[PDB]
């Protein structure tokens, strides 16, 4: 079991760890998280008490050092740091904790959300789509746009998600214009899966922390990746047999742990009705399909 | 952006501009089959494809066997439209390739932007307008040079014929709208009104008869009435 100290709480702010969150007040004494899961990805953010915009957060894994928090009154944020002296940290932590001034990483022992909706996400590809090579954490927050959407403005603070685009000559073959645009199978397939992505793991990963950080930071661009990554196989004929009944457990843990109240922004209607209704896998994805009709009955 | 009644002049400018029309590509006659069933039995079609500052138009003739073997006929109607638009672009020498191509039907956006992805400075545009460009088989001569094919071509015409020897692009093309809406509301009656007088000819190389001046006015009067009629004789006014 890892910890993230604090070094203190200066200003009020809502504190989120993976799908968990807390109050803490205005110099409240407060000084971090412990018995945090080691194996996973994790993500840490924070929503200020008096500017609820900019929800923002930093994804570690404990396993590639120590890591704390503290902020910093001149940007104004709880910023991520890396503690090189171990010693130093060990006995930061072992006091913090004697004094109890930490709270516990409260994972119920049955569940498995996190490990549901971080199955395929990895460190090193999280670092990939959030170029910051200093750091062995990433930076997020609600507002970084992504690569293709800065193609229709700074690029050290892009999201570098695989860019997907179906009316793109990546997307369509020459003389297969209605083949490939009907059936995407080419595109899933041969570019995607084995040209770029290299394997279903790796489209996996970046979906799934497409879809987290859409629903963490309402990061518009991750919504509308996490949507196009869907799409692609929904709209593929020829989809590997374990990719969709593994799709069916990634979507299903999604539109489950979705806050109730946000499905008007997080989720397209389009996209949803298609992938359920209308695509070649309209029938292969009961537990997702199952659970947006008890759930979500109206956005169909 | 769509063409509608605002951005009406556009069309006469200078920039290169085509309108495709896709109405009769893929038709059929329905029928019943010895069981009592119902069939259809294509027949040739054609794409409409037209310069409306120019009136130079593309008449690219879809011969049945383009159908041949095939399912989701309407929808691959969609497609060979635009196949066949792009190979025409892509015919063309640069400076007479449009920069606009405007669609009478949105439902060819996706497949013609998709075939045309090589062109990105060709902007594919829908209209608002409700143009007759599928009368264009009521015109005797474009209706004989389809159905005669035994074999995929492209057919070239002036729809104009000569009428930009005597009045401006904008006004060629509100004849050829008011003439080809008249066909569609009815057909027999427009006829009628174009060859009524024995004495005014078709040129052999002309698609409408040779009127004067004076004999358009006449002519274009009538069809106006002939519009609004079936506007009563439908709707009771
Ligand atoms: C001006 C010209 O020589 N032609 C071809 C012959 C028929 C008259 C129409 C015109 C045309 C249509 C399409 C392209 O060019």
């Amino acid at each position: 079991m890892n910890t993230v100290p604090f070094t203190s709480a200066p200003i009020e702010v809502t504190i989120g760890i993976d799908q968990y969150s807390f109050n803490v007040k205005e110099n409240q004494p407060f000084h971090g998280i412990k018995d945090i899961p080691i194996g996973h990805v994790h993500v840490i953010h924070f929503q200020h008490a008096d500017n609820s915009s900019m929800r923002y957060g930093y994804w570690f894994d404990c396993r590639m050092g120590n890591f704390y928090i503290q902020y910093d009154p001149k940007d104004g944020l709880y910023k991520m740091m890396e503690e090189r002296d171990g010693a130093k940290f060990e006995n930061i932590v072992h006091n913090f904790k004697e004094r109890q001034m930490m709270v516990s990483y409260p994972k119920i022992d049955e569940d498995d959300t996190w490990y549901n909706l971080t199955e395929f996400v990895q460190m090193d590809k999280i670092r990939k789509i959030v170029r910051k090579d200093e750091n062995q954490f990433s930076y997020v927050d609600s507002s970084m746009t992504t690569v293709q959407e800065n193609e229709l403005s700074d690029p050290a603070h892009s999201l570098n998600y695989t860019v997907i685009n179906f009316k793109s000559r990546e997307a369509i073959r020459p003389g297969h214009e209605m083949e490939d645009f009907l059936d995407k199978s080419y595109y899933l397939n041969t570019v995607m899966l084995q040209g770029i992505f290299k394997n279903s793991s790796n489209y996996f990963g970046e979906l799934q922390f497409a879809f987290l950080n859409a629903m963490f930071f309402g990061n518009y661009g991750s919504s509308l990746q996490w949507h196009a990554m869907i799409e692609l196989i929904c709209s593929s004929a020829t989809v590997p047999k374990h990719m969709l009944d593994k799709l069916d457990e990634i979507l299903y843990y999604q539109i489950k742990t979705l806050p109730e109240q946000y499905s008007d922004i997080l989720l397209n209607e389009r996209v949803w009705n298609i992938c359920l209704y209308s695509s070649f896998q309209k029938n292969s994805l009961h537990n997702t399909e199952k659970i947006m009709e008890n759930k979500y009955p109206e956005l169909l | 952006g769509a063409m509608n009644s605002s951005n009406y002049a556009e069309l006469f400018n200078n920039d290169i501009k085509l309108f495709v029309d896709d109405t009769n590509v893929y038709r059929v006659t329905v029928h019943k089959t010895f069981e009592g069933n119902v069939a259809t039995k294509a027949i040739n079609g054609c794409i409409f494809t037209l310069n409306p500052k120019t009136g130079h138009l593309f008449l690219k003739i879809i011969h049945t066997s383009v159908w041949a073997g095939q399912k989701r006929l309407s929808q691959l109607a969609k497609w060979k439209t635009a196949e066949e638009v792009s190979a025409l672009v892509r015919s063309l020498p640069k400076e007479e390739q449009p920069k606009q191509i405007i669609v009478t039907r949105k439902a060819m956006l996706d497949p013609l932007e998709v075939h045309m992805l090589d062109f990105p400075n060709i902007a594919i545009r829908p209209t608002e307008l409700r143009l007759p460009f599928s009368a264009a088989m009521s015109i005797d001569k474009l209706s004989d040079v389809v159905m005669k094919a035994t074999e995929p071509q492209m057919v070239l015409f002036n729809i104009y014929d000569d009428w930009l020897d005597r009045i401006s692009s904008y006004t060629a093309f509100s004849r050829l709208t008011l003439l080809l809406r008249a066909l569609k509301t009815n057909e027999e009656s427009a006829k009628m009104i174009l060859l009524s007088d024995p004495t005014i000819t078709i040129k052999s190389y002309h698609l409408w008869p040779s009127f004067t001046d004076e004999q358009w006015i006449t002519i274009e009067s009538q069809m106006r009435d002939l519009i609004l009629t079936e506007y009563g004789r439908k709707y009771n006014v």
